[PDB]
């Protein structure tokens, strides 16, 4: 009898366990092989 | 639990205006909407008179009222009142403070005891 | 990103008031990506998915009828069968990963029932003497 | 706007009461009932049509929509007696009805 | 082809309530829109009363007779009616039962020949 | 709300009849014409103001939008005598014009 | 896909009520694709299209104002030139796809009107006495 | 492609008129990219990241409540301290490239308030007594 | 700049109509929105009647005013008029010829010297 | 509707005036103030509550939103005396207020 009806929320805090593709990132700083392939630079103080 | 508590003198000749104040206990009028006016006329039953958001000072008014009442908040006094300009015999009616909880997750209401004004 | 998953412990209610941080944050070298063609696939594929990840929720937005809000009424009734629950114990002490997990095998069913809610809607909005 | 009927219910102990409430135009489903006894504020009972308040016991009830509601108790007590209103909220002014009287002998 | 077939008392006394019905050949209320009734009274011309939806049950009334008409559909009569609280001299007219179809694709009317009602 | 414009028109056989109708606020185009013979039930003729309704012959026409519209009927034949009424469609509660008569000798 | 073309058949008028059904299906290996750097190109080649085909129509119906609509109404009159039929020709005893033929090549007026007046009714609300 | 730039040096009101114009130009071999698979992925990135700027700003539309529109209100008040002149300086007699010289430093305090105004909107839409 | 003069009778019997006729200088009544009748009633101060647009001959009117004002457009003449159907003691006021101009970008008033007209 | 308050202000030389204004309803900020000297059409000095019209001195200032709202004059100068008037365009009908005096001595 509670007469509720569905409402649509977009933007929820929901996650699951999912398997993805990684990207590498660096220091900016660092002929070094991984020196190449992490080219795009972290941000200095992550956002945790 | 929000407790209303009213008063204001129970007679008004006619031509005179009518002042009721309500006093709330247990929260800010400030902070919340629906501090609400409603009458109940002998011989017609509750009528609503109108509503103030206590957040902003707006309010919306029963139309047949709409050129006679007032309805203010007292920030300081956590209190709030109505006033009505110039009354006749046909506003006798018992008077009640009102809060008004609509939302779209909760409903309730907390009414007073009221105060019987008679005119004349 | 400030507040990405911040409200995730936060009850259903408290939550729904961080709808567009989560929203804005989910759409957010050189040489070395043509001169080695795998990685540049690699980087391609994340890209598109999440492109077409975005635009898959907003067409069923759009079908629904809630297009442009992040909050939506609908007229659909819900079943106490999905939930037997009353509003006290759904918006407050409650999650959405909570939610989500007794929901679930129900997404389906709701899913379909919006979209034919929309349907009707729309029939009866042409005929000029609709709802009286 | 709407009025409620019978004007008076006189009905046995452990009978079921049955008011109704007639709107002259659609309130959607936006109604609430009201339980009035001598010296108190007007008290909750239902509202949205059919949807229990807190506190409130399960003898209470109800139904309808656009036009036509309907407040039902069932197996009726003395301490029962009381005005019973139909309160509109769809729209501005909100109104409500005359109240009626549920009486119980 | 729709048909609309009236009939009810040509005559009312002043304070007497008024009711008319309309027999619906050819189709289903139940499943059309437009449902109405509109009347001619002499020395105004046509006016309006209101319409119902088979399908749903609502109806929609002229403002200056919602305070005394009701519409009403009979599904298993395949019939509707017009009932009218009480009625004076000024609601003497030819009553018509109408069915009105307007849509986006289509456009018509079905107007039956109507009962003429004297209040007096 | 709106009127009708000349109220009797005589007119000789042949000849083509201008009927007007003015609202005093915009009916954008939803306006219908309707012709009423003794003894019948009003006729469809036009709507939406221009377009004509089927069965309805070619010597009946019109144009107009906003508050000023006219019917026109040309080539009129005897058959024709009748009172036209203009029928305001755009917004709730419907409205007629008073009708006015096309007489024809 | 309970109907991707179920109403190709139908008329017109039938077939306005399956436009969900046609819209909802128009947005729908591991190794293999990046050990043979063709394949990875051939398939996001045709995910982009499906994307931008997409983009493209919603990006009109944004511009002509029936953006989130599948219905839309509009103020361009119709030029009896560009069909010479009345309501109960088109809409009854013709499909969609007989339409289409019939139309096609005033696809390009039509849609430059549909323009043209969407932009009239934008200039008219930044007058606060339009249409008075 | 009639005016892709043509209102540049038009004065800002003026240049309010060709929104349709710049906005339906920004998001307009068989072989030869898969034989060499460096031109396929070149190709594919510059479309990507097309699609990836249109979705950004119409992500913001979005979340200010603006969506669909071309010109838009909201509730966020001018600040007299973003650009000291009154409107008879700005719309006309100057371009919208000198007005973006002249407020770029502030893009980022406008947008942030921007989507405080709608969050607040939205908060006063769950209270059926609101604005009253 | 837009200059507007006025004039008309300046006496109208009880029963007879009321007629003004402003004429517009310095730019074309059928360019522009916004031109609108303003009457000064003795006792009660300005009051609204209506306005056109001149652009398309739409026009709005005081509910008040709805039964018997007419606003038209002389395209010929640039000057547009206020007519009122019959009129009474009670219509005594100064009658001005105004042109607003309310868009997002600019706001002002052109509002010319009016005509003084008296029903007696 | 709204009113002005008060009827009549008789204040000296270079005295502020002070001049309300109030509606039974909101008008957002769709607030105007004119003013009237003898034989004059009014003339706009503030638009939107608190925007200064073109030409008009910087003596003339404002405030107030929803229902309360104020005109205030600096440094009064004999030049101003005049009737000041509230004006409504926040909904139709547009209304005035029924004008106060400002008067200097
Ligand atoms: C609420 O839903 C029930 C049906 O839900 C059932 O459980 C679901 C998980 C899924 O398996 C469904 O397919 C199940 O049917 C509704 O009850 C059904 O009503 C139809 C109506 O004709 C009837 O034919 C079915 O047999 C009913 N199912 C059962 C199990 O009796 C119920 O009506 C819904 N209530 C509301 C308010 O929508
Ligand atoms: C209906 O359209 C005609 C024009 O359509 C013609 O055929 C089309 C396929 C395409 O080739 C068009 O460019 C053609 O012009 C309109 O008639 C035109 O009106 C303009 C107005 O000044 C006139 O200059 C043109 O010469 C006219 N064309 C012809 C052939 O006479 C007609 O007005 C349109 N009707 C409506 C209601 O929009
Ligand atoms: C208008 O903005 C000022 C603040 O803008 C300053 O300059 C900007 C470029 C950026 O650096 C801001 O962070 C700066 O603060 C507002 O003034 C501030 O108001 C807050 C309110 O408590 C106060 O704490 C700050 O100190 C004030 N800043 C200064 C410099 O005094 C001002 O209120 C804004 N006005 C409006 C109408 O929004
Ligand atoms: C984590 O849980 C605690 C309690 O289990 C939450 O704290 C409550 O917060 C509400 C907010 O108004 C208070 O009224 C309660 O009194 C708090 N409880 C206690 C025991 O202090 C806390 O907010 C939760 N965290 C999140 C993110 O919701
Ligand atoms: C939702 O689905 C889950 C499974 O995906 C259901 O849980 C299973 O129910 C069956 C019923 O016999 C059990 O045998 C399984 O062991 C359950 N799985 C788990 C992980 O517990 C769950 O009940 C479904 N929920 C509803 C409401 O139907
Ligand atoms: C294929 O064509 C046939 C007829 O040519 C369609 O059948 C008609 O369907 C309508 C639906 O109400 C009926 O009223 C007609 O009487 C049917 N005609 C006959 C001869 O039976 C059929 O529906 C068409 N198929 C589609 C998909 O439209
Ligand atoms: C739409 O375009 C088609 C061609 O793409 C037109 O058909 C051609 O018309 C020319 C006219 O001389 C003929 O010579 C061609 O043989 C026609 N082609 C075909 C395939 O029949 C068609 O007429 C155009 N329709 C309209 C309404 O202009
Ligand atoms: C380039 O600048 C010139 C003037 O510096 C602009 O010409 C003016 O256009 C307005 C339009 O109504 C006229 O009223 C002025 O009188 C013109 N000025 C002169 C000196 O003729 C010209 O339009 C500008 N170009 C663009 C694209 O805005
Ligand atoms: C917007 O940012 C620019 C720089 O990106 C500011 O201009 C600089 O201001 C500093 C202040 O000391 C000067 O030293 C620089 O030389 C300026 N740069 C240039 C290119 O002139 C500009 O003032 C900022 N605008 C505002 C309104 O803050
Ligand atoms: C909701 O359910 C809980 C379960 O214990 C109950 O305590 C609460 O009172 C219920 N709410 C209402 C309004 O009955
Ligand atoms: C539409 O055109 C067809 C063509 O034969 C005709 O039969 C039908 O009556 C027309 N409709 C109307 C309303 O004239
Ligand atoms: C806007 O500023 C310019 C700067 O000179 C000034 O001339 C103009 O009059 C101002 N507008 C108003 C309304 O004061």
């Amino acid at each position: 009898a509670e007469n509720l009806w569905v409402t649509v929320y977009y933007g929820v805090p929901v996650w699951k366990d999912a398997e993805t593709t990684l990207f590498c990132a660096s220091d900016a700083k660092a002929h070094n092989v991984w020196a190449t392939h992490c080219c795009v630079p972290t941000d200095p103080n992550p956002q945790e | 639990e929000v407790q209303l508590v009213e008063s204001g003198p129970g007679l008004v000749r006619p031509s005179e205006t009518l002042s009721l104040t309500c006093a709330v206990s247990g929260d800010s009028i400030s902070t919340n909407n629906g501090w609400s006016w409603i009458r109940q006329t002998p011989g017609k039953g509750l009528e609503w008179i109108g509503y103030i958001n206590g957040r902003s000072g707006s309010t919306r008014y029963n139309p047949s009222l709409q050129s006679r009442v007032t309805i203010s908040t007292d920030t300081s006094g956590n209190q709030f009142s109505l006033k009505v300009n110039s009354v006749t015999a046909a506003d006798t009616a018992k008077y009640y403070c009102a809060f008004f909880w609509s939302t779209y997750y909760k409903r309730f209401d907390v009414w007073g005891p009221g105060v019987r004004v008679t005119v004349s | 990103f400030l507040g990405f998953l911040g409200a995730a412990g936060s009850t259903m209610g408290a939550a729904s008031m961080t709808l567009t941080v989560q929203a804005r944050n989910l759409l957010s070298c050189q040489q070395h990506l043509l001169k080695l063609t795998v990685w540049g696939i690699k980087q391609l594929q994340a890209r598109v998915l999440a492109v077409e990840r975005y635009l898959r929720d907003q067409q069923l937005l759009g079908i629904w009828g809630c297009s442009g809000k992040l909050i939506c009424c609908t007229n659909v009734p819900w079943n106490s069968s999905w939930s037997n629950r009353n509003l006290s114990e759904i918006w407050d002490n409650m999650t959405w990963l909570q939610w989500d997990k007794e929901i679930s095998n129900y997404t389906q069913i709701i899913y379909g029932l919006l979209e034919e809610s929309q349907n009707q809607q729309e029939k009866n909005e042409q005929d000029l003497l609709a709802l009286d | 706007r709407m009025t409620q009927s019978p004007a008076i219910l006189s009905l046995s102990p452990g009978e079921r009461a049955t008011l109704s409430c007639r709107a002259s135009q659609s309130v959607d489903s936006r109604l609430a009932w009201y339980q009035q006894k001598p010296g108190q504020s007007p008290r909750l009972l239902i509202y949205d049509v059919s949807s229990r308040a807190t506190g409130i016991p399960d003898r209470f009830s109800g139904s309808g929509s656009g036009t036509e509601f309907t407040l039902t108790i069932s197996s009726l007590e003395p301490e029962d007696v009381a005005v019973y209103f139909c309160h509109q909220e769809n729209d501005w002014p909100w109104t409500f009805g005359q109240g009626t009287k549920v009486e119980i002998k």
